[PDB]
């Protein structure tokens, strides 16, 4: 249509390279070989279908030749690199969507989330308990090892169990919580007393 | 092709193809006058004028944006009845329903007059935007005969004439012209012209097996840098 | 300048309830629940519309003209329906 | 390439780019308003400023 | 069934059925050659014997 050219272009990207442009370059297919396909042996042939070909049958030739890697492989892993970056969704999207199919159950979903999402919470926690040493460090404590899994003769707390048994007991301390005294506020009746006094 | 192999594919526990009745525990039953002291219904008998005055409703306030479009509104009319002929040629027995066929229909339509009267029904935008796009078709002949030329249709059909004629000339033998003859002339023309228009691709395939599509570029890579724009 | 006003005050509600800080949360949890499974049941209705209207019909029964087939055989016919329409009309009924 | 470079001029400031790992970093003029709004708590003062130096009875100052 | 039965009557000696993971518990008689030929090192004494208690001062004696 009128408008396709322009937007198939603004949409996707093309290859630039002219790596096959030049003749005796191009690859038989010896470079980047499946080895596990079930047709694996036909892909051997093929390859050797090639080299007899362009040699016609006299193999010598393609000794005595120079062999070429597969110039169109190069920059691959930059190639998706940047198009990951560009559309990260869109790139995993795509790339699962063989994968995806095959859709497991509710149950085994929410135990790949819950699992994730639970390790990343220690791992937050932990990160914060770095913090804790750090000022214990600065606080005048010098720290052999790392770690709150005491070696000694000390308590451990290991971190909340995420079943809900243990979600149901404990829930972990909310910082935005402990807050200044309102106490705090009645200091504002020595402004309003002050501002009578001054005829304010 | 491809016919469903499962026997009982439309048996339900209320029987064959049962989509008016289905069987469920809290059955209906009756009431006796005797015995009853006092019940909460919904139901009525005030269906049939309903039905009556919501057709009335649909047709007039559609018929406030056809601009008097005498074609259009017969074309609606035709629609409209369409829509409420449901219930009188369904294959399920919309007189055994549940709890009132004639009130489900009713209430349904309802739901649908109320949006017409906003004129947000998809029914009416897409009236609207295909009787737009029918007029400016009509319109592109209208100017092309006032300046003499001949329009694209007329084209065919003159070109399709003399193709009988040539055919009818050299079938001597037979003189039967079948509708199938006729139709594979035509459709003969047609492809060939559908052909030569740039048209997007709408099959998936090509002549071989490869998507038509622009993403159907693969190995060898004989494309260079793209080019800017020239000065 | 009612004291009703007082209510838009977060500066000071520790001094109050300091509910209203956790309570929105769980609002936009439910409102999200919602959200994906509201989305989910509204617009799956179109792979059951999708093969009825392809698939349900049978030979040993009438398939009704709906709305939007009125509207498209009438008033969105292409040229090529136009143009065999008139070619069967001029050679079989005029022309014979 | 141009977006490399224009990440390099903010990773100068930004230093790491995964998120949730670091902070940036920003050298900022000394002022007589520097954390003026917490001048008022002690804490904050000895976590700034003080380096305590361990001994050998290994604590936090009683 | 049967291996399993003698595995167990094993494993009540040998704890860990893992290799390189820890040791067989034997409760064995006390008599007066326990250690015979190590009666001479000190640090075998003190490794055997005695269970020292950390003080304020965290530190191996000096
Ligand atoms: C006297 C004063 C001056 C002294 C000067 C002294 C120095 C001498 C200067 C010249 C030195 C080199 C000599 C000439 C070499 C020419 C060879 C050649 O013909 O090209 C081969 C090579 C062929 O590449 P190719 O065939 O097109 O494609 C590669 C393959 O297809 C594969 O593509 P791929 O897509 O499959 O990706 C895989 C790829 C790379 O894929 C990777 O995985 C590498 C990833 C690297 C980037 C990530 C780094 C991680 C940290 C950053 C994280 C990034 C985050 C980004 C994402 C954000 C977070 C999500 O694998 C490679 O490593 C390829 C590298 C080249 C092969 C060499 C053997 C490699 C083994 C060693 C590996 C270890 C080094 C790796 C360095 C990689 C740099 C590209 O091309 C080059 O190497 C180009 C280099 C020439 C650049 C010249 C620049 C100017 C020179 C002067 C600079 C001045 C510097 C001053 C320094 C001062 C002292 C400190
Ligand atoms: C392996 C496991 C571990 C992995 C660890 C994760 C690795 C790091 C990930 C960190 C994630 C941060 C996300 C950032 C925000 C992204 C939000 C977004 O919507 O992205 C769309 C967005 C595209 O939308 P767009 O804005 O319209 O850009 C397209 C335009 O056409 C742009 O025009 P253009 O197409 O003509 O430009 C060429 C194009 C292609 O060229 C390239 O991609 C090459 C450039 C590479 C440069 C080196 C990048 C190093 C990292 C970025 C710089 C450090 C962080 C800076 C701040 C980032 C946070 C905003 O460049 C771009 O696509 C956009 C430029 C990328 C950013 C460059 C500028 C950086 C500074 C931004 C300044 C603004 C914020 C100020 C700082 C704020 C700090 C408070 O993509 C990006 O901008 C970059 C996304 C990078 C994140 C994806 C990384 C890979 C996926 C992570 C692993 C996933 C694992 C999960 C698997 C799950 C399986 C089920
Ligand atoms: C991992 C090996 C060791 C590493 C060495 C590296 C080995 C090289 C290979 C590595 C490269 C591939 C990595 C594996 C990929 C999986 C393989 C694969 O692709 O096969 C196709 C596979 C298709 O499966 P299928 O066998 O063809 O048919 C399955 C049928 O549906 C139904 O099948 P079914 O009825 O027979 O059974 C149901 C269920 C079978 O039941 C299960 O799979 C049980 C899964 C229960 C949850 C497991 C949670 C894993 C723990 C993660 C928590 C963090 C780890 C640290 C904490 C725990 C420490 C242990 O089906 C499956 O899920 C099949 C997957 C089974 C094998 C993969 C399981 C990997 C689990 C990890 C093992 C332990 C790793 C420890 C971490 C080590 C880190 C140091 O693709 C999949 O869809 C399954 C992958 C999981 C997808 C679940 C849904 C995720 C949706 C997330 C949505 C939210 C994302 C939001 C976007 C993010 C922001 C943008
Ligand atoms: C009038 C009749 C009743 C009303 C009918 C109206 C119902 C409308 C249905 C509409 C469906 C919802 C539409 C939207 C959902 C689409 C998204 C989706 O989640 O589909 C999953 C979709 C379908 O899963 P599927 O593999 O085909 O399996 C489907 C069924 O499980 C079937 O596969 P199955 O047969 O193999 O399953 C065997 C089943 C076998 O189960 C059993 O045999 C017995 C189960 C007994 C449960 C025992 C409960 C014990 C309670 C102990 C509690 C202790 C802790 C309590 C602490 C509280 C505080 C004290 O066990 C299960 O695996 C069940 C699956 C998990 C069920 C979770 C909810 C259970 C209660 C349901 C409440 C509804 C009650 C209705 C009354 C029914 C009375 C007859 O798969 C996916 O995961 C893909 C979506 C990704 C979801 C991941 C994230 C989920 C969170 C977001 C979801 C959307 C927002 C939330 C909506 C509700 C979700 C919980």
């Amino acid at each position: 249509s009128l408008h396709e050219k322009m937007q198939t272009d603004y949409l996707w990207v093309k290859d630039h390279s002219q790596a096959d442009s030049w003749a005796k370059a191009r690859t038989h297919g010896y470079n980047y070989i499946a080895h596990t396909v079930p047709n694996k042996k036909e892909r051997y042939e093929m390859i050797w279908r090639s080299m007899g070909k362009s040699t016609d049958w006299e193999l010598e030739k393609f000794r005595l030749g120079k062999k070429f890697p597969d110039r169109g492989n190069k920059r691959r892993w930059f190639k998706n690199l940047f198009r990951l970056i560009k559309n990260p969704m869109g790139y995993i999207f795509w790339k699962t969507y063989k994968a995806r199919l095959a859709k497991p159950s509710l149950i085994v979903t929410s135990m790949f989330i819950g699992f994730t999402l639970g390790f990343i919470k220690l791992k937050a926690q932990s990160i914060a308990y770095s913090k804790k040493q750090y000022a214990t460090l600065r606080a005048g404590k010098n720290i052999e090892g790392s770690g709150q899994v005491h070696f000694g003769y000390h308590d451990q707390k290991w971190g909340m169990p995420a079943i809900p048994m243990f979600q149901l007991m404990y829930y972990e301390l909310p910082g935005n919580s402990i807050v200044v005294n309102p106490c705090r506020n009645q200091n504002y009746r020595l402004y309003f007393e002050m501002r009578k006094k001054l005829g304010i | 092709g491809y016919k469903i192999r499962n026997k009982s594919i439309f048996w339900t526990r209320a029987g064959w193809k049962n989509n008016w009745h289905p069987k469920n525990f809290n059955a209906p039953r009756p009431s006796y006058g005797e015995f009853t002291m006092g019940i909460r219904c919904r139901n009525d008998h005030h269906s049939f004028l309903r039905y009556v005055q919501t057709y009335r409703n649909m047709s007039r306030h559609c018929k406030q944006y056809f601009l008097g479009d005498k074609q259009l509104e017969e074309t609606f009319i035709l629609g409209l009845r369409s829509l409420f002929l449901v219930p009188y040629d369904s294959q399920c027995l919309t007189d055994q329903i549940k709890h009132g066929g004639e009130r489900r229909f009713v209430d349904q339509l309802d739901r649908d007059f109320e949006l017409i009267s906003y004129n947000t029904h998809p029914y009416q935008l897409f009236t609207y935007t295909v009787r737009n796009e029918h007029l400016a078709w009509k319109n592109e002949q209208y100017e092309k005969i006032q300046k003499g030329e001949k329009t694209f249709e007329q084209e065919l059909l003159d070109y399709l004439d003399e193709q009988v004629l040539a055919e009818k000339a050299k079938l001597r033998d037979g003189q039967n012209f079948s509708i199938e003859r006729m139709t594979e002339i035509a459709l003969h023309v047609f492809r060939k012209a559908r052909a030569g228009k740039v048209r997007p691709a709408q099959d998936v395939r090509g002549p071989d097996g490869n998507v038509n599509d622009f993403l159907e570029q693969r190995r060898p890579f004989e494309h260079p840098n793209p080019t800017g724009v020239t000065h | 300048i009612l004291d009703y006003l007082f209510l838009l005050d977060l500066n000071d509600d520790l001094t109050r309830k300091a509910v209203f800080e956790q309570v929105i949360i769980f609002i936009f949890i439910y409102c999200t629940m919602n959200f994906l499974a509201w989305s989910t049941v509204v617009e799956l209705i179109w792979p059951t519309h999708f093969f009825n209207r392809r698939h349900s019909s049978s030979q040993e029964f009438i398939r009704f003209r709906t709305y939007t087939e009125v509207l498209l055989k009438i008033s969105a016919y292409n040229d090529f329906f136009y143009v065999l329409n008139n070619y069967y009309y001029n050679q079989k009924l005029i022309l014979k | 390439f141009v977006m490399y470079a224009f990440a390099a001029k903010v990773l100068d400031h930004l230093g790491n780019p995964f998120p949730f790992s670091g902070h940036g970093q920003i050298v900022a003029a000394a002022d007589r308003w520097n954390h003026w709004d917490v001048r008022c708590y002690d804490n904050v003062m000895k976590a700034l400023k003080y380096i305590r130096i361990p001994t050998v009875q290994n604590n936090i100052p009683e």
